[PDB]
């Protein structure tokens, strides 16, 4: 009864939801997806006209894998971790690009998704690019919540 | 460098496991495959230079050197010289090329042993020519189809010509498609197309009055006189191993009984076999359809399957 | 089109250097089923789901598969001469043993027709899913009436959606009839 | 998918005879690249064509 | 039977011309006016590059000796307003390229639709002259008559 | 490191060795039946029964042996195995979905050498034959690494050369090598490049081999006798890369001249003397004409082809300036000769 | 919230064997789905076949039919109002159940 | 019959077009372009901390020793400047996702309006099949009279 | 007279759609992008 | 004038009308293959039965279709009528 | 991992990994499965 605006007052959007567990790909689009990067958006936009030539699509995923190295190399400055012990909470990390006036971004992971001694994939979050003009001194730089 | 650039690496290099090492393969292979390159451009340079669409227009200068056009037609008699227009079969880029390039490159997908062999599935491809007239001139699919079927079934059963063929398929009674009299198709086919509906045969009496109704059931239903005898003779439970040989040949009843093997059989759909026989699944229940049910009931001391038939009728309200 | 899909499957394999590979799907975690997403109903996500047990992302690939030879099938057919319909029924054929055969159904069931008060009986909800519990952790070796009147699975209708396009595209061809059903014979 | 030619068309299609034999092969290679039919040669199918 | 003929051949003409429009959808001006778009698009990783290379150049001092410094000390927070303001142009011009996509695919199904109605109208044209081929008949016979 | 795994090629392979990893241990002997067809009479699937028979005895200690099979089916039945040549039949009432036994009551394996029918009497009929006998078993002296590196092949061998043995497994065995020394001199270096080609391979004990692997470790030979590529700006403008005795050209001038060209429209620009614009010399040398006689069978020999060669420039080693063939007249050729 | 995870993970594992069970699946060879046989006894041993009875979309029989939406809202709805009360489901309708 | 048999088609077509394009009103591509449009004017408070932080580091004197100074004093009125133009260009921007959505609203009302047409069409020319029914058994009984 | 109601319908159709655009001819989104344009032309002596 | 004449293309070929069996002979490709190289090595100086079922090369029908353009335009020019074929003239 | 046995594992069908003398004394879960009718090969990354 708390589902019952959304899904279960219909049939139409019962039968939508108890089929979801069972046929995903029914409603898995190749384009639009829950958790999708700015990469992956950057992308879709770069093959969204009608002329898709060979060496089109091409070029749009050379821009998506210079895109994609650029989060890969990613170096892990310094962290924090949000709870007063280690074992709950987040930690909360900080990656430096590799350019000169480099750029900084941030990512957490989640301490309540580790389990049987390896995080779930779905504890991390993106690196997400921090806007802000950053020059620190000998990499003296720490977040905090 | 020979013949090996047609074959793939894969098959190069088992010829080749036991002499040299995978190093040497490689080095010959890709040397081979640079000769079938060079082979290419020397004959198609020989071949677009003598091109007399080219040698009629002056301004070209494209200066055609002989020495190679001799020593070319020397070799291929002539083939330089004689060049074709598009949609002749001699082309090289012809459909029958093409069919001969796929053919060449497809017959060696399975070995000769196999039951998936080119060769053995079919015979005709092989033997064909290609000529002019099979490449122009269009025909039935179905007639090429049916074709291919007589020449296997000429060939299984040592039949003399197709006329004998079709007087086996009027007596063979173990098909589900099968008594097929081919001549009774054409006779109650022409009568349909001369007389539609039958009306001149029940304006004149007295003709309908000769042939008997089970046999004017044949005109407008298609009961070949085989299957006439198929549904007049009598099924006693003495004679019933002796006449299910005759309409079955060697299936096993059990086998033949269940529904799955009746819908392959008989070609029926999942709905047309559901009124003859009923649902009936491959676990322990079994229901009435249509208000009939037929269950084997297998007895427990003689293995005997003994089949049941009930039929209901609600003589009141069935609601 | 196929070229992409290509590198997340080949159906027809992978040659590397000369050599058809072993493998048949290009996306190593397909192969090997590499479950990344320990919560998927959290939330109603499809991905979500696909991507704790990624073998829906081989039924995608393999729709998607589908969707490019039917379309390619319907291309050529409303490219209305004789053989470019040769070249349609050979991409409908080529969806068809990608399918294999449509798959049959028994229709007598263990579905008897129970009272409503029996199907939404709650006793049969509890035991449902102190079964589920019992097999999930392995720990055993009334019963038979209450577990009878649950439902029933059933196939993927979109799924089931692709035999019956590509029946009535290959009768249409066999037919001298056009994609919409249209005659081209003239009467 | 045996014979490569198709019994259950109607008779008011035509084709050529080379171009029937086109489709035959053209449909024996799709059932062989797919392992449709077992055991196809594994270096036929690695040749350039 | 002259008139119809004329109706005949005008709506001939419009089917050969909504379906010459059709077929060729997309002129080689018009391919090469994406293109231009997707190219001025797509300088935005080497904009960033050229400004962040020169928020660090302008970090070091440039005056020396008695006096010193000289470091412009908002130099990569000029260099992050100038990497936004160019990708708020770049969205703009990535939007016109998929504007004019669109525009183009819906200009080629207003060409489909007006082919489909010159193709009915000289099927109707065709059954209209059967229809007048019965009626010379009947005043054929009307003659003999 | 080298790895054995048994699993079967994909189809009836894969269905035949997920028996003998589950039902078996890896040294057991079996008959593996590689014909299996569908029987057109009792039939009315395209499935089949996917048997392999398991010898009692060897590894797994069995009393009696038993007929392993996979089946497609999901619906409970009974499988039938009926052997018409010893006219007997293995059974097994109530089979499990997937994959199950039927134990063989009389161990007599030699009646399961010939054509046995699986049926399910329920549309499910399989004609087996083809039976082959297998030995899983693996001897470490036959698990063999075959090294061509140039002349003569050494072959290193696992009882001798792996200090822990792999435990017996149909999943994966590995065996890690110890550092095995090759022999490199006598590697044929072409295009100062070899390659020593590494050959993994095993055999069981009924001497079927296990498969193969290859590899190839490329190695590399850095001459010492050329000279460094260098470049080279010459004061009439020329700019050269100097390989070995060749002077490749990097720049043009013909922007230079284009100037003068293109100073009275495009028709100049685009003419014919426009493009007879010449390029200065690459260096210290000079231009020579070489008159090539024409062909003759008595001087030349039967082949056509000719070559000129330089010597004594940067060294007295000779190099390739030119390659063509002979033809009926002359032919002039202009050559740039270093110095 | 112990209660709400097993809940989950019930859904999930009843889920998983049931839709490797499809017969859809498994005849498209291609897709390399491999059932995990394991389960699958143990699941209709326990549900009396219930995963190798697939229904066509359409039957009654569904667990996406009509009546399963009917089956899950009955069985939700009937405690709305007390037993006692006249707005109880099966006092204003006795036909229902 | 055969002539208005062949109006029936062509309005029919004209229908299931304009009721295709109805339903399936914005595009994938024309989704693309207003959530660039949108997201080209999210911008304006990234670049207004970007810009206010670099007039901050710009009061601070860059110049040290034995001549001092260096502050750009007109830095927070050249920030302001430039946020105020930025705005300017963020307005036009909004204006254009704005007018690009109404766009469509109005193109959609003319499908609408199109496939009503055709609808009443395909109804007129069913009514007068039923007319021409009617002439034809007159026909027929002209013929027995 | 059935063939003349569909006419009828028809006709009444367009007349109502049009009119409904005519009478509300400017909409809620129209009016929004007229006021950002003006409001992004009053800037020019804030900038100055 | 630039094309010159159109050319003639004798009908009479080498080609018979082969067995698909005997076209598509790997024989006759090795035997197409050796020849090949040794023409382009220029080493020699069974035969004539495989080299002679080989596919004919043809000319090019785009330049081709020159020659039939050209023929009916001036076709439609000699005659009164128009670049469709339309006559110009009223009956 | 050995097979399933009801003989030597009991019942229960689940098997978990553990190390210890790592950093501390104490136990750490490494590993966490499910027990089978074959061998389990796993390969884990010792920390020292």
């Amino acid at each position: 009864f708390i589902d019952w605006d959304k899904y279960n007052k219909r049939y139409s959007t019962w039968a939508g939801v108890s089929q979801l567990v069972y046929y995903p790909e029914n409603y898995i689009d190749p384009t639009m997806r829950i958790g999708q990067t700015k990469m992956m958006d950057a992308l879709l936009q770069s093959v969204s006209q009608s002329q898709l030539n060979a060496d089109t699509v091409e070029d749009a995923f050379m821009s998506y894998l210079t895109s994609f190295e650029q989060v890969a190399n990613l170096k892990v400055i310094s962290a924090y971790h949000d709870n007063i012990n280690n074992d709950q909470g987040l930690t909360y990390f900080i990656g430096l690009s590799e350019t000169d006036a480099g750029e900084y971004y941030w990512r957490s992971v989640d301490h309540s998704k580790f389990n049987d001694g390896k995080f779930a994939a779905n504890a991390w979050s993106e690196w997400h690019k921090i806007d802000c003009p950053i020059n620190p001194y000998k990499s003296t730089i720490r977040p905090v919540i | 460098l020979t013949d090996i650039s047609h074959s793939s690496f894969n098959e190069f290099r088992q010829q080749v496991s036991e002499h040299l090492s995978w190093s040497e393969t490689h080095d010959l292979y890709h040397d081979a495959q640079q000769a079938q390159k060079d082979n290419r451009l020397y004959e198609a340079r020989i071949l677009k230079r003598a091109n007399p669409q080219l040698q009629n227009a002056v301004h070209l200068a494209i200066l055609a050197p002989n020495a190679e056009l001799i020593g070319y037609n020397n070799q291929f008699s002539g083939r330089a010289s004689q060049y074709v227009a598009p949609g002749t079969v001699s082309s090289m880029f012809s459909p029958a090329a093409y069919l001969t390039e796929l053919y060449r490159e497809a017959r060696n997908l399975h070995a000769s042993d196999s039951v998936y062999y080119l060769d053995t599935r079919r015979p005709d491809l092989k033997s064909m020519a290609l000529s002019q007239q099979n490449m122009d001139i269009e025909l039935s699919t179905l007639s090429l189809s049916n074709e291919l079927l007589l020449e296997s079934i000429k060939t299984e059963s040592k039949l003399e010509n197709y006329t004998k063929v079709m007087e086996m398929l009027s007596t063979f009674r173990p098909s589900g498609a099968t008594p097929y009299h081919d001549a009774y198709e054409n006779v109650r086919e022409v009568i349909q197309l001369q007389d539609p509906g039958l009306e001149q045969l029940n304006a004149s009496p007295a003709i309908a009055g000769l042939m008997h109704q089970a046999s004017l059931l044949g005109i407008n239903a298609s009961i070949s006189p085989e299957l006439f005898n198929i549904l007049t003779e009598e099924i006693t439970e003495g004679n019933a191993e002796e006449l299910y040989k005759k309409n079955f040949g060697n299936i096993e009843p059990a086998s033949l009984a269940m529904p799955e093997y009746l819908k392959r059989y008989y070609n029926l759909s999942d709905e047309e076999l559901s009124q003859f026989i009923g649902k009936a699944s491959n676990f322990g229940q079994q229901e009435y359809s249509n208000n009939q049910l037929i269950t084997p009931v297998v007895n427990s001391s003689d293995g005997t399957v003994k089949v049941y038939r009930i039929t209901r009728e609600y003589t009141t309200n069935a609601y | 089109a196929n070229r992409w899909l290509k590198y997340v499957w080949s159906p027809s394999g992978y040659i590397v250097h000369g050599q058809i590979q072993n493998y048949q799907w290009n996306v190593r975690p397909l192969l090997e089923d590499t479950s990344w997403n320990s919560d998927p109903l959290d939330s109603v996500d499809p991905d979500a789901v696909a991507q704790h047990d990624p073998m829906h992302y081989k039924v995608s690939t393999f729709m998607r598969t589908l969707d490019l030879l039917i379309a390619r099938g319907d291309h050529a057919y409303r490219q209305l001469e004789r053989d470019t319909l040769n070249e349609a029924k050979m991409w409908y054929m080529q969806a068809l043993h990608l399918l294999g055969d449509k798959p049959y159904l028994p229709l007598s069931t263990t579905w008897s027709d129970p009272r409503l008060d029996r199907a939404a009986d709650i006793t049969t909800q509890n035991a449902h899913d102190s079964a589920i519990v019992a097999l999930r952790q392995n720990i055993p070796t009334r019963s038979a009436n209450t577990l009878t009147d649950l439902f029933l699975p059933q196939i993927n209708e979109v799924m089931m959606n692709y035999w019956q396009t590509l029946a009535q595209r290959v009768y249409n061809l066999r037919h001298n009839l056009s994609i919409d059903g249209q005659p081209l014979y003239l009467p | 998918q045996y014979l490569l030619i198709d019994n259950q068309v109607s008779a008011a299609i035509k084709t050529t005879r080379i171009a029937e034999a086109i489709a035959s092969i053209q449909l024996y290679v799709n059932r062989a690249l797919e392992n449709v039919e077992e055991n196809a040669n594994s270096g036929v199918i690695s040749r350039q064509f | 039977k002259t008139v119809l003929e004329k109706s005949k051949a005008g709506a001939q003409s419009r089917f050969d011309s909504y379906g010459k429009l059709y077929d060729e959808n997309i002129n080689a001006g018009e391919n090469q006016a994406m293109t231009l778009r997707a190219s001025a698009a797509g300088l935005t990783t080497a904009v960033q590059a050229s400004r962040l290379a020169g928020a660090a150049a302008d970090l070091v001092p440039n005056i020396f000796g008695f006096a010193g410094g000289g470091s412009r000390w908002g130099a990569i927070a000029e260099a992050t307003g100038y990497v936004m303001e160019f990708s708020a142009n770049v969205m703009n011009t990535e939007a016109d390229k998929i504007s004019q996509s669109e525009t183009y695919r819906r200009r080629r199904q207003e060409w489909e639709i007006q082919r489909n109605n010159a193709e009915a109208e000289l099927k109707q044209i065709d059954a209209q002259l059967k229809s007048l081929a019965v009626r010379r008949e009947a005043a054929v016979l009307q003659k003999t008559s | 490191k080298l790895r054995i795994i048994h699993n079967g090629y994909e189809g009836q392979k894969r269905n035949q060795c997920n028996l003998m990893n589950k039902y078996g241990k890896l040294g057991d002997k079996f008959i593996v039946y590689t014909s299996l067809g569908v029987n057109p009479n009792n039939s009315s699937n395209k499935l089949m029964f996917y048997p392999v028979y398991q010898y009692s005895g060897n590894t797994s200690g069995l009393n009696q042996g038993r007929l392993l099979f996979h089946r497609d089916t999901t619906y409970p039945s009974k499988v039938e195995a009926w052997i018409p040549g010893a006219k007997r039949s293995l059974t097994n009432q109530n089979a499990a979905i997937g994959d199950d036994y039927a134990t063989d009551s009389l161990n007599k394996p030699d009646d399961l050498k010939q054509y046995i029918f699986m049926t399910d009497s329920k549309g499910t009929a399989t004609d087996v034959s083809g039976p082959v006998e297998i030995n899983t078993a693996i001897s470490p002296a036959k698990v063999q690494i075959i090294v061509k590196a140039g002349g003569k092949e050494q072959t290193f061998t696992a009882d001798k050369d792996v200090s822990i043995q792999p435990s017996p497994s149909f999943d994966e065995m590995n065996y890690q090598f110890n550092a095995l020394e090759i022999d490199g001199s006598g590697l044929n270096f072409i295009n100062n490049s070899a390659s020593i080609d590494v050959t993994f391979t095993a055999f069981a004990e009924d001497g079927r081999k296990l498969g193969y692997e290859s590899f190839s470790i490329p190695v590399t030979l850095k001459v010492s006798t050329d000279n460094a590529l260098t470049l080279h700006h010459n004061e009439n403008g020329a700019q050269y890369m100097q390989w070995q005795s060749y002077r490749t050209r990097l720049n043009t001038l013909f922007a230079r001249q284009l100037v003068a060209r293109a100073t009275t429209g495009i028709d100049t620009i685009l003419s014919m003397e426009t493009q007879n614009i010449q390029e200065p010399q690459l260096g210290k040398g000079f231009y020579a004409t070489f008159v090539i006689p024409p062909y003759n069978l008595s001087t030349h020999g039967d082949e056509r082809w000719f070559k000129l060669y330089i010597k004594h420039v940067v060294d007295n080693n000779s190099h390739i300036i030119y390659s063509g063939q002979l033809t009926d007249t002359n032919i002039n050729i202009t050559l740039f000769i270093p110095l």
